[PDB]
């Protein structure tokens, strides 16, 4: 995800759902564990490694939506769910937990019904809270790198078919 | 004896599921650590009580008014999330709708107002169930979906504000209804609350099985008022907000009102609908129902 | 010595008040029975411990960031009612607003955004508070009236929904806002809370004697962020809904924004507020602000 010095406060700098169509699909460790199996559950750990410049200064906004009909539209409506006002000049990476606030003990991993009540868990996504910042002559952009891998608590079972017949 | 088949009976450790002989496989109670919910009434929610190595590191009615069924014991939950309760400005008689009852009215005819739904099972319910078409008809409604009702009834209520804020609620549900009719009146109203209603659960609730299903008489002869109440149904621990009705009101006539000549030939009933016990989990932005 | 006045001294029995000779009279503290509330953080409300006979019958801040005064004990309440509480859902950090910091605006110059109000004792407010003209003027908004701008900025929170449906309420508050500048800024603002704000309150409170008001300073030589939190307020125990604002906060300018050259001549400010401890009495229909 790229973050520049012309980004606004309440610009969306990435979102993706909680469901086998976006997490069984990363690219990540996790990713292929899941799509291995059937159903899911516990925690999911994120860490965003901010790859900028030691003089940069700002705030980015990570928001944790649990399951709607319609995802956060704006950055204040995405405040109402579990979030964390990260600054990125502190510790390289942020520890950001993605809780199970889930309605069954298992969710499926079915890809051809994402959006399905025993499913997905909601939608998790990065806002521009405070406008990134710096002297004169430092870079006019910052990347943020995102990691995802499983947490303490986090389980599969009933395995599948992998590598799938998607799309 | 022990019937002839083998309904478990079970195995383990290498005694019915064993690579010399097999009987079929059965499926173990899963014992898990969480706050204690799913059954109302009982909710009392507390703490509870990785574990591998990684390669990294080193009779009946009209007789009493009590609940149709016994509230069951509670479960550890799955989210960790601590719940948020109404208390006592949501859980509280709320005066659902008033409506009339003529005699016109047959064996098996479901009664609804102004609040009230019309649901045979046959209507194609357009979503979201707040559309108005689902609401308004061209016949007169039937049912009172809970809590799909009771939310339209009420939309300020602080059990429907939390109820648009979280997507998932626990809860149970109490129905009484209060007709008046003097000593010289004479018919019977039954109180029915369906669950999971369908095309086929709600017919069966209009004839004569349907007294499986929880049930309270309102007969005029005695009485001028019956309560019922039921502790919380799902598939899951917890419903999910706007998109599940659990149970289902409906005030049907078991004998067709019978009023004393040179009187109104219509009684008036009043509706009320009570929340038991109400915990919210999972906040979250407004969306409603 | 002991002063040539009398404070009190007081008397009793017939000392300092006979039919000889008088001192001046003196009210005595209340004992009542009730529940426990007023004072916020310290809640935890409970019952307490006719007697007579009928006719009838036989250095400073921006330091630290501790609460701008200590929290006091709780009283007996006069109503008997069990209170309703939000809980997490509204006892929580929301974020107000976000509002733009310009290095044009000079010493006391009051910054507030969109959900902000233009408050500097006198506008004539329109009753009900409600009213746009009150919150949209030809000039910038300077303040942040709580509860008021805080049940406009999120009307279908918990706590609003709870504020509309009470007389009366009663919570401390907390405000915070974060101010990102790089090594190479300076400039100062300070978070003014500001008790019962009228037109002289409001212009003492810009001028240099307004540190006596509860303040921390946002000093961007050290800090990016700068949080205050103060507790409840009013001359009862428990504040009228949509009447009265207890507390008002204030982000006013002591340095000039002075930002290095080459760069943006504003910064962006992102202002949160937080209810601390809310109980809710009266509970009655839907009455807005």
């Amino acid at each position: 995800v790229p973050w520049t010095m012309a980004d606004e406060p309440a610009e969306r700098l990435g979102i993706f759902p909680v469901s086998p169509s976006a997490i069984a699909g990363t690219g990540a460790p996790i990713s292929y564990v899941i799509s291995l199996f059937s159903q899911w559950r516990g925690e999911l750990a994120a860490h965003l490694l901010f790859t900028g410049s030691a003089q940069h200064y700002g705030r980015l906004v990570v928001c944790y939506t649990p399951a709607a009909p319609q995802p956060p539209s704006t950055m204040q409506e995405a405040m109402r769910g579990t979030y964390t006002v990260w600054d990125v000049n502190a510790a390289s990476t942020l520890e950001f937990t993605i809780p199970f606030i889930s309605n069954s003990y298992w969710k499926t991993v079915d890809v051809n019904n994402p959006d399905a009540l025993l499913s997905t868990t909601g939608y998790v996504s990065i806002w521009v809270q405070n406008p990134l910042v710096g002297p004169h002559t430092a870079p006019a952009s910052a990347l943020v790198q995102a990691f995802i891998s499983a947490g303490e608590s986090f389980n599969v079972r009933l395995m599948q078919n992998p590598a799938l017949t998607s799309q | 004896n022990n019937v002839t088949t083998d309904v478990g009976a079970n195995g383990w450790a290498p005694t019915v599921s064993t690579g010399l002989g097999d009987g079929p496989v059965s499926a173990s109670a899963d014992s898990l650590p969480g706050r204690s919910g799913g059954a109302s009434s009982e909710k009392t929610h507390t703490v509870s009580g990785s574990r591998f190595s990684k390669w990294w590191e080193p009779t009946g009615s009209t007789a009493p008014s009590l609940l149709a069924y016994p509230t069951a014991t509670p479960v550890p939950l799955p989210n960790p999330d601590e719940p948020s309760q109404p208390g006592p400005s949501g859980d509280r008689t709320w005066l659902l709708d008033t409506v009339t009852w003529s005699q016109e009215f047959t064996r098996g005819w479901n009664i609804a107002g102004s609040n009230g739904m019309q649901w045979t099972g046959l209507e194609s319910l357009i979503f979201p169930v707040s559309t108005d078409t689902n609401w308004t008809s061209t016949s007169s409604p039937t049912a009172y979906p809970l809590p799909f009702s009771f939310v339209r009834a009420y939309p300020d209520s602080s059990w429907a504000a939390m109820y648009n804020t979280h997507s998932m609620w626990n809860c149970g549900w109490r129905v009484q209804v209060t007709v008046n009719g003097s000593q010289f009146h004479a018919g019977a109203l039954i109180l029915y609350m369906v669950p999971e209603a369908t095309t086929h659960a709600i017919q069966t609730a209009r004839d004569n099985a349907g007294f499986v299903f929880p049930y309270v008489i309102l007969n005029l002869y005695e009485s001028n008022t019956a309560t019922i109440e039921v502790p919380y149904i799902s598939p899951t621990p917890n419903t999910s907000s706007g998109l599940h009705a659990p149970w289902t009101f409906y005030l049907q006539v078991l004998s067709p009102l019978n009023p004393p000549p040179s009187l109104p030939t219509s009684l008036s009933c009043s509706i009320y609908v009570t929340p038991v016990d109400s915990s919210f989990h999972g906040l979250r932005y407004l969306a409603p129902q």
